[PDB]
């Protein structure tokens, strides 16, 4: 039953009941399944983008959003799946209604995941590409990881020139040294963590943050499918993020290599006692400053491996990364090959967007699909006293701004919470004091707060000051639980504004989430 | 509903407030005074608008040729000592010239600049000045003071005209009673 | 006699002493302002040679980035509202990068910027400045001034250290009887 | 006798005499003539470089320069010619110990002139060019003179792009139309007018000024054989001249057309009554500013016809060009061919330094080979009364400058003495007082004295100026003879100090001269 061919084959009884599908396949079969769904083989072996599933391993919930390469499910001998529905996805799926990006993203039918068949099972007006693995990647793949056996902890340094596939080749190499099991008469799932340094687009982080994650499960979801990960079992976990207010790190190298340090400093520390490898991808340049930035990262990362994706590259590049690749003593430069529509500037926006919405709480992040708008906002007070006032103040990165204007510049934007651990960080600023208007803390210098004294608690819309009378107040809306919130006496916490990408989606969400589902909205202007 | 074109500025009162001060002359010792202080905050807003992210190339070169203008007639130990002013001419006048060409280009190979120049209406005397300051030593002060002054005006028959008529107790979540769905800004 | 090479200065007195009042710091509140006083007046004095001819490329690009950096600190009403200093530094550096690439170039049709930097040892993260500078978005306050401070140490490491060392009775027809041939200049 | 092919021709039986040659050719013969040479033919016709000469004419002088076409002298039917010798030649000739430049410029032989036959009579190391007019040309020239003989004072207005034959063009027009005399019975020569609005390589000026001549006699010389005329029969006189301290008037516009105005002006008050033609040439651009110069300037003067020498030039210049033209009521535009080493800078310097060493009095002008360092300098005070003290003060052009500066910054340059008519032009400038420091007359503006009520009396150089302990004063040197210096006052006499490029050859003059007959020079460095 259920044949077809070309891109899926035939698969044998299909048994629907109570919602879910239980299929039988007495042979290697290969299948695409696009939707929302979690696999849970009962008897055999399957081959899910990366990680391999047995009987003895708990439901794993895959995202299979159209836009990318779209996970292939391959089954080795007689096996027999049930194919569960995802619950979570469908407050996901929602979200269309406040923005037509997040429309055309899905399965075009009833159930959440609709199995794909010969070529007319695809949606209209839209193509559809599919995950394939090259021989080499794959070989490649098998040498690190046997090596990686039996050694300790090594560290896989990806780089390459813009979209070559860097981010797919991690999903694998993350996905495969997990799940593995090899000869030890399987194990448990290996830990394993990442270290985001990709300001741009990045992964396990909302845009313009870069950040270390420990994963537990598999990571079969693109980015933009769990932007922000419950601070502090559990899956998906976040260790330490930190603020660097751009999307492109040529604004101020210092503080980017600073923070570099910082975090790899944590991994080293967590790293030594239980045995878990470290997947560091890196943002992608190739001239200019960048090439730079990726050899002192080299330097002082000192990995085990590094990987550059390209085989065609630019022989300047090439050549000064294989020199800075062996000063560090020595470190293997191996090449591989690559391959060649949503631009990265939507994609970024998605993954931003996303981030507000996330609800502050097998599942992974449940979605909240009510407008930014209709929410209850935060009120924080201005005017108090150095230890009850809620915000320390207003730092500004890269750019000042005199007094008059800030009120205006600032709201609108989005900034980050930022905690002071150690008094060491202000050291050098003139620190306003309880007295109206905005506790600019004025830093002629321009740099950032040091990292090693301060870290990211997690970004946050402003949506209105008022400032008059009698009340200095500000309105600001996070995702942050109100739990953390309100654990910090508000002495040790400044606000830091920079640049961000301002949330142009923000505004209008509002209009088309009244207009889809049946006034002087400001910087939006309609065309009449 | 793809008609939505996000600006910096709040709104339409914003926009003509800022024109207004830029150019007191059309709009319309202390005299002079008030003058120069509206210049200098106008300066000041515009830098934020770009700051902000999405400003029209032509409000940009502007801001710049005022900037350098204020700069240079500046008595009490502020003169710039004479090198400076030369410059700032030079970068904003460069700027303003090299963004209005490259804009109105074809997507060809290897249009020239003259002809882009002449089909947009440009005085080839612009092209040829950025051409000269750009590379064959930076021009003297007077020439960058006419030419300056002339681009200003250009610019507002180009642009700004036709933009309208010429007259723990910190954190209190706010209470789920006394609320109304208010958008983002206004309070 | 071909070795007759022509200078804007009038002798080697007076190159070295230009240099002296521009880097106090190697050569070596009232500290401050008579630093300040001496940059201002070495600035002007360069700005004379330029105009008399034949004056080296190193030595105007100096100039002008002192010429900025010395606008920008200044209080007393004369800071330049923000904008200003921003195209001045801009301006300074655009020239002094072009003027060094174009300068060691080849004769061939069109090789390319960046391997010519690299060939002479500039580093590439001023070439890249470059370019953005011109046109993608005026670079931000705080960059321009480290770019600049390093530029300008960058400079004297590639020229100014090869110097030296480092320690109707109104018209009377002249009398034809006491006089004495002299070159020209000379009293 | 003298036989020889290719380049000349034979002549026949030349008889040496006291140091000039009697040749008689019964045929047309033609043959070049290097050197300096007077012509005075005494039967038959002989055409020279434009110019038709027979028995009933003065000997006419003519310089024949190794670097421009050497002038062919073409005889028709059986005449016999004596060829004198030049006299004041010679110390011009002396020239070549002050600058080597000026060697390699005339006949390298003995006496002042010598004829040249088919190639082996040539210069060691040069090139030979010569003089060749085109068919088309000539044939023009023809219809031009036809026309003017009917008609009045016609005005040629010459240009087209650089390197391109403008000169050589003009040259021939003014020579043809002068000398002509062609049905009347001969007549006498009828005098022309020529207007140079070239700053950058003039003719009949030294160089960075614009002026209007009159000629009498032909003009058989380049531009470095006679810069300065006698200003105020004499052959060739200068009724205005105007200083544009520049050499590309692509710095001031206004006051370029200004002049054009005013010299045009007094053309048009000289030529109302003794009818005269004016041949004026233009500088040469066709892109940019230039061009617009050009069109501006057909408007203000009204020409008859315009020539274009190009026929291949570019369309957007020929296309302005021909609206212009059309649009003063009607204008005949007419194209002409060209035909394509010594750059334009050097040939400006020469210029430049022959006007300095010209003597005070196809013959013309004799030489003074003295160098200008041994020379008496002019001894101008500068603490009097605004009536009792020279030079009124200083101007500066297109840049300003800081009192201390001035007196290093003047010293050494050009500059022009100007001659104020009315009151009317320094009226606006805060004229220095009576009283050490240089007069400087401040000047804010930036633009120069206006043309109308102000001109120029010959460029000087300055050599030194002492203003210690009481007695204010400038050295300064200059052509301008005695007699017209002394009557001025000196209340009506100010300063112009511009651009004018920068007098190398100066300084390095004194030097050359000591060393070829056979120490602290300030400006050159000598590379030891
Ligand atoms: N072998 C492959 N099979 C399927 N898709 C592939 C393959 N190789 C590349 N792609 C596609 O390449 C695109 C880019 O993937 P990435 O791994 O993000 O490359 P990238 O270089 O990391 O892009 P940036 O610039 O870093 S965001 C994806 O949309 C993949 O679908
Ligand atoms: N028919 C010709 N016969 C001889 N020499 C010619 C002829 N045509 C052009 N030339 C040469 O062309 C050169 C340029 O002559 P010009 O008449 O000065 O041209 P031009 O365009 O006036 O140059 P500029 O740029 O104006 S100084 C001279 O050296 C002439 O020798
Ligand atoms: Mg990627
Ligand atoms: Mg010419």
């Amino acid at each position: 039953m259920h044949h077809s061919s070309f891109q899926p084959n035939n698969s044998n009884f299909q048994r629907k009941a109570g919602g879910r599908l239980v299929l039988s396949t007495p042979d290697v079969e290969r299948f695409v399944i696009l939707g929302n769904y979690g696999v849970k083989v009962h008897q055999g072996e399957v081959t899910i983008a990366g990680a391999t599933l047995t009987p003895i391993d708990d439901v794993q919930w895959v995202h299979a959003p159209h836009c990318h390469a779209l996970p292939v499910l391959r089954t080795a001998n007689d096996t027999v799946i049930e194919l569960l529905p995802c619950p979570t996805a469908q407050g996901l799926r929602e979200l269309a209604r406040l923005n037509p990006l997040f429309g055309r993203l899905w399965n075009e039918t009833s159930d959440t995941f609709q199995i794909i068949y010969t070529s007319a099972d695809a949606p209209k007006r839209t193509s559809l590409r599919e995950l394939a693995s090259h021989p080499a990647w794959n070989k490649k793949i098998s040498e690190l990881l046997t090596s990686t056996r039996r050694k300790p902890s090594p560290i896989l340094f990806i780089c390459g020139p813009k979209s070559s596939g860097k981010s797919t080749f991690g999903r694998l190499l993350t996905n495969r040294l997990m799940t593995d099991r090899a000869g030890h008469k399987s194990r448990s799932w290996k830990p394993v963590m990442v270290l985001d340094l990709d300001p741009g687009q990045p992964e396990f982080s909302p845009p313009g943050v870069v950040s270390l994650t420990k994963l537990r499960r598999p990571n079969l979801a693109p980015p933009f499918c769990h932007p922000g990960l419950s601070f502090g079992n559990e899956g998906m976990t976040t260790v330490r993020m930190h603020a660097i207010a751009s999307v492109t790190p040529a604004l101020d190298p210092a503080h980017f290599i600073a923070c570099a340090r910082d975090l790899f400093a944590y991994y080293r520390r967590s790293a030594s006692q239980e045995n878990i490898p470290l997947v560091v991808n890196t943002p992608g340049w190739i001239q200019g400053t960048g090439l730079d930035l990726l050899a002192e990262l080299i330097a002082v990362l000192r990995p085990t491996e590094v990987l550059y994706m390209s085989e065609d590259g630019p022989e300047e590049t090439v050549s000064a990364l294989r020199e800075a690749c062996a000063s560090s003593s020595t470190i293997p430069f191996t090449m591989l090959p690559s391959q060649p529509s949503w631009t990265p500037a939507t994609l970024r926006s998605m993954a931003m967007q996303s981030y507000f919405h996330l609800s502050p709480f097998g599942p992974g992040c449940e979605w909240n699909p009510t407008p930014l708008t209709h929410l209850c906002p935060w009120r924080v007070r201005l005017a108090g006293r150095p230890d009850e006032r809620g915000v320390l103040g207003i730092v500004c990165y890269d750019h000042q701004y005199a007094p008059e204007l800030v009120s205006d510049a600032i709201n609108g934007m989005v900034m980050g919470l930022v905690r002071i651990e150690k008094k060491e960080a202000l050291r050098g600023l003139a620190v306003p004091g309880d007295t109206p208007l905005l506790p600019l803390i004025p830093n002629p210098t321009g740099s950032p707060l040091s990292p090693q004294y301060t870290s990211l608690v997690g970004l946050v819309l402003i949506r209105g000051v008022s400032l008059t009378a009698s009340n200095p107040e500000l309105h600001l809306l996070t995702p942050v639980p109100p739990s953390v919130l309100h654990s910090f006496r508000g002495d040790e916490l400044v606000l830091v504004a920079g640049k961000f990408d301002a949330p142009t989606w923000a505004y209008v969400e509002g209009l088309y989430w009244k207009s889809n589902s049946k006034d002087e909205v400001p910087w939006v202007e309609m065309l009449h | 509903m793809v008609q939505y074109i996000f600006t910096p500025w709040r709104n339409r009162a914003e926009l003509l407030a800022v024109r207004a001060q830029f150019y007191p002359e059309h709009t319309s010792f202390q005299d002079d005074e008030h003058i120069r202080s509206e210049k200098q905050k106008a300066v000041a807003r515009v830098s934020m608008w770009m700051q902000r992210g999405g400003c029209p190339h032509m409000v940009e070169s502007t801001a710049l040729l005022v900037a350098a203008i204020l700069s240079d007639e500046a008595q009490g130990s502020g003169a710039a000592g004479g090198y400076a002013v030369r410059a700032a001419y030079s970068a904003a006048f460069s700027r303003f010239v090299t963004g209005l060409l490259d804009s109105h280009q074809d997507k060809q190979r290897k249009q020239s600049m003259y002809d882009v120049a002449k089909a947009v209406g440009l005085p080839a005397a612009f092209v040829e000045l950025r051409h000269q300051a750009t590379h064959e030593q930076l021009p003297s002060l007077t020439r960058l003071r006419s030419a300056a002054r002339r681009a200003l005006e250009w610019i507002w028959w180009y642009y700004w005209k036709g933009l309208g008529p010429v007259d723990q107790s910190g954190w209190v979540l706010y209470d789920e009673k006394e609320w109304v769905p208010k958008p983002i800004g206004i309070v």
